[PDB]
């Protein structure tokens, strides 16, 4: 906004985005599906939920 | 002379547990 | 149309000695 050899001035526009939480969850586990093998009419088959 | 190798018994303990629904 | 197998993830049930 101003530029002398002994003086300066600047302006900065900052925009912020604050997420407001509804609930916070701390003690958490990841799921790992393993399933089960089934041997049916000769064929081996992997079964999963 | 006659060298031989006689088998002698031993064992290793192996525990196993289940995984309900496979999860 | 026959009834098929049942699975219940019980290890103790499938032990072979
Ligand atoms: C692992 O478990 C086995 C169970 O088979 C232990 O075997 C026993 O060892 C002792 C010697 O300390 C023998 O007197 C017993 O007869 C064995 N028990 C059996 C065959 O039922 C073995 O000692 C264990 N190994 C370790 C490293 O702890
Ligand atoms: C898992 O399998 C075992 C073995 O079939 C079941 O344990 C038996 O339960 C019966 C009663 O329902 C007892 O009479 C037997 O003595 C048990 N056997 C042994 C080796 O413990 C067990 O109930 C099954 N189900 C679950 C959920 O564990």
């Amino acid at each position: 906004t101003h530029s002398s050899p002994t003086a300066t001035a600047w302006e900065i526009g900052l925009y912020y985005e604050l997420v407001i939480p509804k609930h916070i969850y701390l003690n958490n586990w990841n799921v790992v599906n393993i399933g089960h093998l089934v041997k049916s009419a000769g064929q081996l088959t992997h079964v999963t939920i | 002379s006659l060298r031989m190798q006689h088998p002698v018994p031993k064992y290793v303990e192996v525990n196993m547990t289940s995984i309900p629904q496979g999860v | 149309q026959v009834l098929g197998p049942v699975i219940d993830w019980n290890v103790t049930q499938r032990a072979v000695y």
